[PDB]
């Protein structure tokens, strides 16, 4: 399962 | 007995040719099992291994949502990083990302990973402690302070120690007949003369899974690492891999040379000579 | 700004037997950036309906892809792989060497 969408760079 | 799950993100801008492309693939050890390509007709998380097909609609919907959100976030990030380096709008650039977990034979977390690159250069990586960052330059320091403010490291630690290990254990069970089956290589040795005084000995390994293998030539029982041509391990297309090691030997001296093969699927490590 | 040129290997999935179906593989690796053109050639002409693996990359961030198609080798037919990349001044052609 993917990790949840992280923060923008 | 030891295993890994890794996901790989590639976000590539193409100015003048539309919006940046976002691609996500997932592996368990050397087996791909999911993919997402934002260029697809219908962008969705799609199966790539039979043992993942049995997951239910919530799984496919959630993983597709993460990936569709990631598509827009990676577009924002390519623009941000272009700013951080004073780059013009004309060039194409790539963010790559790799994260995942290693578990031991019992299934307990060995270590977690999360690393990013920009145009192929290391940019920022989660440290082994799953709680601090290593930034490669003053641009990645901006990303680091954003990620500290977002508690990104904390959220990734929770994932890497929780969901990552738990789903990996689930996948290794659902796909045990392949993921947990090591196929030994089929081996042989060949002999091609180059001249009147020298010949090439080539040790072959075929049909093995996983890709991890050790092929070495010895002369009088001593390693020929300097003199061995090692081709890069290559996929056969049927899940298995291929490799060869080659040494150039004086004519007549062939029998002082043994090829040694180590692979998880082998009962015992192998020693091979040329058999004329 | 950091570009790496592809490594190319041309080989068959199974050991080659004239008259018997098989797969012809062209594996390109070690390259950056990711845009690449790979064609499989039968006696110098492009083959239709080649497929390729999904894009991924190695620990050192360089990309790799496998291009493959079904084929049955004969003794007369020659096969090769034709690769173009930003690092290459003109397409590179790598012949299938059977004994390798």
């Amino acid at each position: 399962h993917l990790a949840s969408s992280g923060h923008s760079y | 007995g030891s295993h890994s799950m890794r996901y790989f993100y590639t976000a590539m801008s193409r100015p003048g040719r539309g919006e940046p492309r976002f691609i996500a693939v997932g592996y368990v050890d050397d087996t791909q099992f999911v993919r997402f390509d934002s260029d697809a007709a219908s962008p969705r998380m799609a199966p790539r291994a039979p043992w993942i097909e049995q997951e239910g609609p919530e799984y496919w919907d959630r993983n597709t949502q993460i990936s569709k959100t990631n598509t827009q976030t990676y577009r924002e990030s390519l623009r941000n990083l272009r700013g951080y380096y004073n780059q013009s709008e004309a060039g194409s650039h790539i963010i790559q990302r790799m994260y995942g977990c290693d578990v031991g034979p019992d299934g307990r977390l060995l270590r977690g990973y999360d690393q990013s690159a920009y145009d192929g250069k290391d940019y920022i990586a989660l440290n082994e402690d799953l709680s601090s960052w290593t930034a490669a330059d003053t641009a990645a320091q901006i990303t680091q302070r954003k990620w500290e403010a977002a508690r990104e490291a904390e959220q990734l630690r929770a994932y890497l120690e929780g969901l990552c290990v738990e789903w990996l254990r689930r996948y290794l069970e659902n796909g045990k007949e392949t993921l947990q089956r090591a196929d030994p290589p089929k081996t042989h040795v060949t002999h091609h003369p180059i001249s009147d005084h020298e010949a090439t000995l080539r040790c072959w390994a075929l049909g093995f899974y996983p890709a991890e293998i050790t092929l070495t030539w010895q002369r009088d029982g001593e390693d020929q690492t300097q003199d061995t041509e090692l081709v890069e391990t290559r996929p056969a297309g049927d899940r298995t891999f291929q490799k060869w090691a080659a040494v150039v030997v004086p004519s007549g001296e062939e029998q002082r040379y043994t090829c040694h093969v180590q692979h998880e699927g082998l009962p015992k490590p192998l020693t091979l000579r040329w058999e004329p | 700004m950091i570009q790496r040129t592809p490594k190319i290997q041309v080989y068959s999935r199974h050991p080659a037997e004239n008259g018997k179906s098989n797969f012809l593989n062209c594996y390109v690796s070690g390259f950056h950036p990711s845009d690449i053109e790979v064609d499989l050639l039968k006696n110098g002409e492009r083959i239709e309906k080649v497929e390729h693996s999904d894009l991924s990359f190695s620990k050192d961030w360089s990309f790799y892809l496998l291009y493959y198609t079904e084929f049955t080798p004969t003794e007369k037919d020659e096969y090769a792989c034709r690769v173009n990349h930003v690092t290459l001044s003109q397409p590179k052609i790598v012949k299938w060497d059977r004994d390798m």
